[PDB]
């Protein structure tokens, strides 16, 4: 019984251990442009100014 | 935010070639963002013309050593006076 509860015990530090390092890790993950600047204007491409728009101003 | 617009309210002198980087970062991730480097390098030169300084600066530096004359059709500076005159 002793082993036993010894070993449940060292098993749950282990999990923490494990969980620590999961959470380091997918905090250094980069996440997306909606998630981490805007989700509902997502597109990060500007417009610019609309009033004399210039046919061939656009560039891909 | 104002980037982007002109002072007159279109599109400023550099906005296509920040356009196209922006296209690039936003078609990349952070791995591949290098890939992006040659848009962002044209966006600085519209910003400072340093390239092109360079080019001149080679350009004039040549032309200043030569005593040989020049056969091609030239510039001709005018007065705003004689702007369509003749």
């Amino acid at each position: 019984d002793i082993l036993n509860e010894e070993a449940k015990i060292v098993q749950a530090l282990n999990n923490q251990r494990e969980l620590t390092i999961k959470m380091h890790e997918l905090k250094r993950e980069e996440k997306d442009y909606a998630h981490s600047y805007s989700p509902l204007f997502s597109d990060p491409v500007p417009q610019g100014g609309s009033i004399g728009k210039a046919p061939g101003s656009s560039r891909e | 935010t104002a980037a982007g617009i002109s002072l007159t309210g279109g599109r400023n002198r550099c906005f296509s070639e920040w356009q196209s980087f922006m296209h690039c970062t936003a078609k990349t991730d952070a791995k591949s963002r290098a890939q992006c480097l040659p848009n962002f390098e044209d966006y600085m030169e519209c910003l400072h013309h340093t390239k092109e300084k360079a080019r001149l600066r080679e350009i004039e530096s040549v032309l200043k050593q030569k005593k040989e004359g020049l056969e091609a059709p030239p510039v001709k500076v005018i007065p705003v006076k004689a702007i369509g005159l003749v």
